[PDB]
């Protein structure tokens, strides 16, 4: 039940903004730990603080 | 950031969250070493990127022989499109305290105190007061010849882990074995040292101007420092810390 | 007249393919010089020999 | 390549075309920090990979204190674990002369012409490092003990003997160690430049898939065959 945070990050980076390919990828794999652990509906990348 | 190696020194997959797109990337390495062609430096470097409000500005930095004071610095609303600033000195420092808030977007722009102060002066000062007490020279990158400040540390090989977490093995750009630490009777804690990146980097930021991230690879010759923030100077740091 | 060479260039990374970023993006203005220089209906990335 | 090398996805500036997904880069990071725990190597690199038709091999190898050591090399097929070959042998690079074609994937499976997979991507691995694995002049300097260290102020190749074949070393036993331009077919390595002069690209011509690059002015090195796996006998022709 996951984004498309690869693709959300591609465009971030056209931008100029994100946090990278490799820790948005991680970040992503993480998320996807979140889903498999919890029944949730949506799993969004909200932010790094 | 040395302008031959932003495509090495990504601030954005460092954690600073906030740096160059593709496009403006791939602008700034070109036009950073025609930079170096036209204004014969012998080092150009990417300074960083102040957001402002209507138009970004891209600011990059030219070094002479090796010396800490011929800094002169550079600004490019469109990447290519690179003007040499005017020297910055105490007046024009002094005479932006009566402004306050974001850059705008266009140097010709003006404010009102009535003393007038263009975007162009609050530019050049903002730069200055920026890289004094911010900039990072990493231990050993640099010492004092005994004829003078130039020695760039050919045999550099980072600063070993322990080193790092310290604080005192990290120096200023500013004229001072030789340097100011970053503990030098500032704000107590107005460095925020982080290990990122398995252990491979580490990341530093500025508390007193948020934006600045500086970062070095350890046991490594990679380091230099860039500004991606709003250009003013958070004064409200001991509220905080 | 031209195609999304960046959109393209992401998908060829997650394949694994491509030039980086980099190379597509200046690859992509180089086409975009030929597609104001010439009158092209249909412009392609074709490849790299 | 090297793990920092990995992270910049020069394989990919390279100009090779073929270099890696990030998805596969993300993954090469942790596992080979974690081949060099499980594995105490002095410096773990990323080879490259062998094409196959069901599922690519993912190749790195093992370096000990002495660099020109005989390495240990590993294989992977999904980036994760990380299985450690068997050392190469002149009776299995004789083994595989009747064999040709792809590679499989499959490291299970079984020639005919028995060939095991395994025996072609270690002896194709070995035949490939003694043919074809680069270094520049000045890096891996002879310790006077015997023993080969990187030379820890290489400090680049300037832009003089970028262009020479002379200034370009292999990795393996031959104080320098071979010189390229000891090395037919004539020409069978291509020189060319990256954006600027950031970097020279070597790409290998007898097998294909390999691009060594290398920043002039700077320590930054490294190689990997991404490739097909086999010798391209047909190049003299080409040339």
């Amino acid at each position: 039940s996951l984004p498309n945070v690869m693709e959300s990050a591609y465009y971030f980076e056209q931008a100029g903004v994100g946090l990278g390919t490799d820790e948005t990828y991680r970040v992503f794999l993480a998320l996807k730990q979140l889903t498999d652990t919890h029944p949730i509906q949506r799993c969004r990348f909200w932010g790094k603080i | 950031m040395d302008a031959d190696s932003l495509l090495l020194s990504l601030e954005l997959a460092s954690g600073s969250g906030q740096g160059l797109s593709p496009d403006r990337r791939a602008s700034l390495l070109t036009s950073l070493m025609l930079v170096k062609r036209d204004y014969r430096f012998a080092r150009v470097l990417f300074w960083g990127r102040i957001l402002g409000l209507v138009a970004d500005y891209y600011i990059a930095q030219g070094l002479s022989e090796d010396q800490l004071a011929p800094r002169k610095t550079l600004y490019s609303l469109n990447c290519t499109e690179w003007s040499l600033l005017p020297p910055a000195t105490e007046e024009m420092a002094m005479q932006i305290s009566v402004v306050s808030g974001r850059f705008m977007g266009d140097p010709s722009h003006e404010y009102e105190h009535v003393v007038q102060i263009k975007e162009e002066t609050r530019l050049v000062s903002i730069i200055d007061q920026i890289d004094k007490a911010v900039a990072i020279i990493p231990r050993g990158a640099l010492f004092k010849t005994p004829f003078g400040v130039t020695h760039v540390n050919r045999t550099f090989e980072g600063l070993p882990l322990s080193e790092v977490r310290k604080l005192s093995s990290y120096f200023h750009f500013r004229e001072a074995d030789f340097l100011d630490s970053l503990e030098y009777d500032i704000p107590r804690g107005s460095w925020s040292i982080q290990m990122e990146r398995g252990n491979a980097l580490v990341v530093l930021r500025s508390l007193l101007w948020p934006g600045l991230t500086f970062y070095h690879a350890p046991r490594t010759k990679n380091y230099g420092y860039i500004y991606v923030g709003t250009g003013e100077k958070n004064m409200d740091l001991p509220f905080m810390l």
